[PDB]
């Protein structure tokens, strides 16, 4: 379960 | 301790691998070289895209994400092609593509 949130 | 002892591999950690460099970064640091509770590249590497393809890592309609997926994995060609769909971004797929040829 990956999170699919990009470093920002 | 499972990042130092690569232990885990299924705990994605959730609670302090929020991001996806964080969880990136959190399993390549659980990859394995030559049974149970180990994980490979090549595993790891299928295992993304094979059962999280694009579709799980573009919902959020943010290309580069999924594209430091693959090329952060060593898949190049799936990332130069996924990258080269793109229409506003065939530009840098294609070069990304030279430089590795």
């Amino acid at each position: 379960a990956p999170p699919v949130r990009s470093i920002y | 301790y499972c990042i130092i002892g690569r232990c885990d591999v299924t705990d994605n950690q959730s609670e302090v691998a929020d991001k996806t460099e964080d969880y990136l970064w959190l399993k390549l640091n659980q990859v394995c070289f030559d049974p149970q509770d180990r994980l490979t590249l090549s595993q790891f590497q299928k295992q993304l895209l094979e059962d999280y393809g694009e579709s799980h890592f573009t919902v959020n309609q943010q290309p580069f994400l999924y594209f430091q997926v693959l090329f952060l994995t060593a898949q190049f060609e799936a990332a130069v092609a996924f990258l080269f769909r793109m229409e506003r971004l065939r530009c840098h797929a294609v070069h990304v593509a030279l430089v590795l040829f």
